[PDB]
Order: C-alpha cells, then structure tokens, then sequence
C-alpha cells in the first residue's frame, strides 16, 4: 500500500 | 486540565516521549497532558498541539520542515513550542494524516503555513519549503474561519463563506474547472452562493469535500475507489453535490488516505472510498463508492471523529472511543496488531470523559476537557 507507514525502529 | 492519551507508531517519537515503537494501548502523555491542549493533530509521523494559551507544540519526524521548528532533518522527541508563532493566539492547526506541511489559524483570522513546499501548498507563490511558519500574505485581508490541508493542497474558508484552494491542481482537487496548479489561494467560484462552513482535503490522488451551512456536502478531485461519493471512479475538477447526504445533518467531514468520512448531528457516521485494510468500518475490505452508514455504530451517538491514513476513531457522548481499520503499528488501541474489521471499543480509557480524538498517519490521540 502507498499509505502504509513503515516501522523504521 | 486536559488528559491526553496517545498510541500507535512511535518510530520517530511522534507520540511525544514514550518508550517503544508500537504503543498498542492508549498511554497517558505526560508532556501533552501538561500543555492544557485545545487541539491535537497528526501528520505523517508528526504531532501538533494547540494550547488554550494559543501556543503550538510539535514533535515527531522533522524532515521537510514539517514541524515548523526551524530544522529539517532530525526527530523532535519531546513536544516543542513553535516559537515562530509565539506572538499569536493560534486557534487551530490543519494538517493531513499523510501530510508533510501544515497551516495554523489565529483567533484574529490569520493563516500561517510551513513545511514541504511542493506544488504551492504553502500558498506563497513558490514551491519553496518553509522551515518556520510564514504568514500567507494572499489572505491577509480575509477573515479566515477554518482551514484544512491535504498531502498536496490546502484550503481555507472565510467567515462570509467563500472557500479558497491552492496547491497541486492535478486530478482537479482544487475545484477551479481545470487541472492547473495554484501557488496562491484561489477562490472556488463555483461554490459562491453557498456559505461553506467546513472543508476537508485528501492525500496523494486526492479528493476534496466541502460542507455548507445547509448541510449539503460537495466533493471533487480524484475519483479512484469512489471517494467522491457519487459511484464509479470518474473524477471532476468542479464541486458536485453528494446527493446521498442531503437532509442528513452532516456536521463534520474528514478525508483519510483515499476515503471520506462524515458525521451527522444525530450521531451517525458515513464512510466511502478505498476499502483495503478495513479503513471504512463495514467489516469487509471492499470499496464503497457511495456513502454508507457505519452500521457497527448504530445506537451510539458519535460526537467527534478523526481519520488517519488507514484507521478511524469515533467518540461517543459517554466518552468512549471506537476504532476501526489497520493495526500494523497498534493505532487501533486493541492491545495487538490485529486489524479491527468493525468499530471496536478502544482499550485502557475507562474513567475518562474523552471528548476529542485525532489521528496521524499511523498514530492516535484521545483527550478530555
């Protein structure tokens, strides 16, 4: 999805 | 005294000072509860608070100057005051959940803008980023009553009822009868004769919604997934009336990622648009091309609503928060990362007369007053 954030932690 | 609770994604500290990156249960915010907030508002991994005193605080990812603090690269882990606005009493911050820019409205009617400058959404006749809030000169002689921002365009409406739009023109989201980008605020001439009282702005291939003081809802811009609310997928660059909602008493309108939401004075919630990941609340992930009542909230009088990218919050009149949609980062507040296919009571907020909710891209806020 283009609107699903990613967890950069 | 206003208690503020946050949950959801915290990879950039967009929740103002909690340990962890997936806060799956609403958690009391020490810093935010201290400010005495009148509004909280979420952007893309960002968080803004407007206080009774009229000051604005910001935390989260700092890229593109989206927090308006004079920087453009870090994260701001603790909510920090936007000193650039300290000579003003700010009443409202408008930012989209997928948003990298924002606007602030003062009580005397001024509009400032900051953050990512692409396509003119800051309204300053340029595509320049503003690291710090800047007065929107074009509107200095207008008494602005409300503001909104999508990911790529902005809006503001006058006390007399005229709507202004500016930013990316592609797919007709500005409403001026063409697809031209506007670097300054431009009046939506088609809506003259209607007193526009509320406007909402979408993200990416974005829609726009307006609400008049007669309860008529208009929409325009991108038509993908039926977020315009008139069926199929055709877009338009001229505002059209969403007939389904006439006579329904719509009092609030919102735009998430590729879908639309409306709340009525009688407490009913309508949603429509892209259905993936259950953002509409109807229990299946199919697209809904004309507004449909969120059945899972019949009998509950919703008094405030908020949308993020893929999730929604609704507040009942007895202070209960219901959530639905995607849960990759815990933004549902159901203690897990399991999607809420339906409106689902939010956890950990009992004994709290919650009055207001807000959402960023992947995070959630609920506060009292």
């Amino acid at each position: 999805d283009e609107d699903k954030d990613k967890d950069e932690t | 005294r206003t208690k503020v609770f946050v949950w959801g994604l915290n990879d950039k500290d967009q929740l103002g000072g909690l340990k962890g990156s997936k806060i799956k249960v609403p958690s009391f915010s020490e810093t935010l509860s201290a400010l005495n907030v009148v509004q909280v508002a979420g952007g893309s991994k960002s968080l803004f608070a407007v206080t009774v005193e009229g000051k604005v605080y910001a935390c989260g990812e700092a890229t593109n100057g989206r927090l308006g603090l004079g920087i453009s690269s870090g994260t701001v882990p603790i909510p920090r005051q936007i000193t650039a606005l300290s000579s003003y009493v700010v009443k409202k911050v408008a930012v989209h959940s997928g948003g990298r820019h924002a606007t602030a409205l003062t009580v005397d009617g001024k509009v400032f803008s900051w953050g990512e400058g692409d396509d003119g959404k800051l309204g300053h006749f340029s595509r320049m980023n503003c690291d710090k809030p800047r007065l929107i000169e074009a509107l200095k002689t207008k008494r602005i009553r409300d503001i909104a921002c999508g990911s790529s365009h902005s809006a503001a409406l006058t006390s007399s009822g005229e709507l202004y739009t500016w930013g990316l023109g592609e797919y007709g989201r500005l409403g001026h009868g063409d697809n031209t980008t506007q670097l300054k605020p431009k009046m939506v001439k088609v809506l003259l004769g209607h007193r526009v009282i509320q406007v909402a702005c979408g993200s990416r291939d974005a829609q726009t919604l307006a609400l008049t003081d007669e309860g008529l809802v208009f929409s325009w811009g991108d038509g993908d997934f039926g977020k315009l609310g008139r069926g199929g997928s055709e877009g338009c660059n001229i505002p059209q009336n969403i007939e389904r909602l006439n006579g329904q008493g719509v009092c609030q309108i919102e735009c998430g990622a590729q879908f639309s939401l409306a709340l009525t004075k009688s407490g009913v919630v309508w949603t429509w648009g892209k259905g993936d990941y259950f953002r509409l609340g109807h229990g299946s992930d199919v697209h809904v091309r004309k507004p449909q009542v969120v059945e899972g909230l019949r009998g509950k009088k919703i008094v405030h609503v908020a949308v993020g990218a893929l999730h929604c919050l609704a507040v009942t009149d007895s202070g209960q928060v219901y959530a639905w949609g995607d849960n990759d980062h815990g933004q549902q507040g159901n203690g897990t990362t399991t999607v809420n296919r339906k409106p689902t009571l939010v956890q950990g907020l009992e004994g709290q007369k919650i009055t207001r909710v807000a959402c960023g891209s992947s995070h959630s806020v609920a506060w009292t007053t």
